């Protein structure tokens, strides 16, 4: 299929970056689109084959190359705030009847300065007796707060394995300071199990939030810990 | 060479038919496509119309009818699932264009409202698993007739509703979370407009 790396990325204005895209389906055509709220998907650049690159609808500020059929990298010369969005690479066979296959996307955020990047703090809240007795169900809540930018992945884990059933995570994070050009965020999620499951002391629950921040080759002289890409979690045991 | 999705948001009740509109403007014969994008994912191909049968079938039970006279290619599905909640994009390629990449519309968000057959609204309080002090308020089990409003107090945070599906029980339920570093659950969702029969243990 089509793969893209990185999946998330934060950049300081002026920095350069190369988004990778590969497809192993022998597709001749590869392309890059950006998706922005209320603007759908806009074609940046595309390629009909090795050695050829074709200008798209919004090529300014971007460069691409096609030395091979498999890869089609997108390079941001000098990152600018307007380049903040989600980029999708897509490929397909040559004829007009073929549909395009999309990669998973890359969420990119450009900031004036990185001093605004913060990882999340995570906390797990346990089910109340009231709910258990009243519904015979048990709901755990997870909170991730104070993070910025909005590049996170929250997952629940039970006895060593990731779960999806009985879970719903806010589709959007909320600003802790609605009035701030770079307000930090909070996000919640819930995990609901049967009262019986939670009441089993041997069951262990865990909420982990994968935060995408700075990398090793990133300077940092602030007192506070460098906000690198990391996983912050909180856990709780079942209660009898 | 363009496509238009006249509506931005579309709401359908769980189990009911769904329709996502799209119209095209093309010089030659149009090749139309529909894609779905689930939260935080890339676009996934559903179906396409090239030639012949105007009624085309695609992935996940979706269908679409190419209507020339109306220059439309609406996306349809007999019975909507909550999991069908996503963003939908129709795209087009003009046969007389010359092998250009697909051209997309602005998309339309589809919301499939869960059918809560056994509402039992209630606001519970949950304690932190590592320390006393911290707590959150959980407004859960309300039917989808309920609207969770943001908090007036700047120190109170309230998340929008969110439906969870316990497949092992074919059970689904809504819930919203509220917390504050200031505050009590009794008046947490006060500003909303909560069911008169809400259980406040």
């Amino acid at each position: 299929g089509v793969t893209q790396t990185p999946k998330f990325q934060v950049l300081k204005t002026g920095q350069s970056m190369t988004l990778q895209c590969a497809q192993d389906m022998n597709h001749e055509y590869m392309s890059w689109y950006r998706q922005d709220p209320g603007m759908g998907l806009r074609l940046i650049h595309y390629s009909v084959g090795a050695g050829i690159t074709d200008q798209g609808e919004v090529p300014n500020g971007y460069n691409v190359s096609r030395s091979t059929t498999e890869d089609f990298p997108l390079r941001l010369l000098s990152a600018a705030p307007s380049q903040t969005s989600v980029y999708f690479c897509a490929s397909s066979y040559v004829s007009q009847n073929n549909e395009q296959f999309f990669g998973p996307g890359t969420r990119l955020t450009v900031l004036e300065d990185l001093k605004n990047v913060f990882p999340p703090e995570v906390a797990v809240f346990e089910p109340s007796e009231a709910e258990i007795s009243h519904t015979q169900k048990a709901t755990l809540v997870c909170l991730a707060t104070g993070f910025y930018p909005d590049h996170v992945e929250l997952s629940w884990w039970v006895n060593g394995k990731e779960v999806h059933s009985g879970v719903c995570t806010d589709p959007q994070p909320l600003k802790e300071q609605p009035a701030l050009n770079d307000s930090r965020y909070s996000l919640s999620s819930r995990l609901r199990v049967s009262a019986t499951f939670w009441q089993n002391p041997r069951n262990h629950f865990r909420c982990q939030v994968q935060f995408y921040g700075l990398s090793e080759n990133d300077e940092w002289t602030q007192d506070r810990a460098k906000p690198v890409t990391q996983i912050v979690s909180a856990e709780a045991w079942g209660r009898a | 060479q363009s496509v238009a999705q006249p509506e931005d948001q579309v709401n359908v009740a769980e189990g009911n038919p769904l329709t996502v509109k799209c119209t095209y403007s093309v010089s030659g014969n149009p090749y139309l496509f529909w894609y779905v994008q689930y939260p935080n994912r890339g676009l996934q191909f559903l179906l396409k119309y090239i030639t012949g049968d105007n009624l085309v079938k695609g992935s996940y039970g979706f269908e679409a009818e190419f209507n020339k006279s109306q220059t439309s290619f609406h996306l349809k599905k007999p019975s909507a699932l909550v999991s069908d909640s996503a963003l939908y994009f129709c795209a087009v390629r003009d046969m007389n264009s010359g092998n250009t990449p697909l051209v997309f519309g602005k998309g339309t968000r589809l919301s499939v409202i869960a059918n809560i057959q056994k509402p039992d609204p209630a606001v519970y309080q949950l304690r932190d698993s590592k320390s006393s002090d911290k707590s959150v308020c959980l407004f859960t089990d309300f039917d989808s007739q309920t609207n969770v409003s943001q908090s007036k107090d700047s120190d109170v945070y309230i998340t929008d509703k969110c439906v969870l599906d316990m497949r092992s029980m074919d059970f689904k339920s809504n819930s919203a979370v509220a917390w504050s570093n200031k505050f009590a659950c009794a008046n947490a969702f006060n500003n909303s407009i909560i069911p008169e029969d809400t259980f406040f243990p």
